[PDB]
């Protein structure tokens, strides 16, 4: 799930950009954290397929899209650092 | 001219009688108005804390 936001630069990070970042990052991690909380067994993991992007700010005015997508790459090492490794498995797909 | 002057004194007598009757019955003739004023300013307080959210976040985020 994503919002189409365009024309939003660094000087025009607006309500749509904040809400899109909320959808794409902070409640995306909340679905994963809630599925982690509703699981009781370490034998049935959920393979989260993360829509990563290969263009982290290399394009122009997209709002917080690059900020939303580069912050999903933290789950690759947060898989090791936290207690949901056997609970969620991260499989980031870099869509071209 | 003078018809309105006498109508005004008739209604003046009616008001002075209504206040005496409301005093006799211990009726707060403005309790509704005072409560409306005190709950309309509470609406102002909640609107002040509500518009903080919309100023801080925006219309799109709020909707």
């Amino acid at each position: 799930a994503a919002i189409p936001e365009n024309g939003n630069g660094l000087d025009n990070i607006d309500s749509k950009s904040e809400f899109a970042h909320r959808i794409m990052l902070t409640n995306l991690l909340r679905l994963l954290g809630a599925v982690k909380s509703k699981k009781t067994t370490d034998t049935r993991p959920a393979q989260c397929i993360l829509p990563l992007s290969p263009n982290h700010g290399t394009f122009g005015f997209d709002g917080l899209y690059s900020e939303s997508k580069i912050s999903l790459e933290t789950l690759f090492n947060r898989w090791y650092s936290e207690d949901w490794g056997s609970k969620l498995t991260v499989c980031g797909a870099v869509i071209g | 001219a003078a018809l309105d002057a006498l109508t005004a004194e008739n209604k003046k007598l009616a008001k002075q009688q209504l206040e005496v009757l409301a005093r006799y019955l211990q009726v707060d003739l403005n309790k509704g108005a005072k409560s409306f004023i005190k709950e309309k300013e509470a609406s102002a307080v909640l609107q002040k804390e509500l518009d903080l959210w919309e100023a801080e976040h925006g219309e799109f985020y709020a909707k």
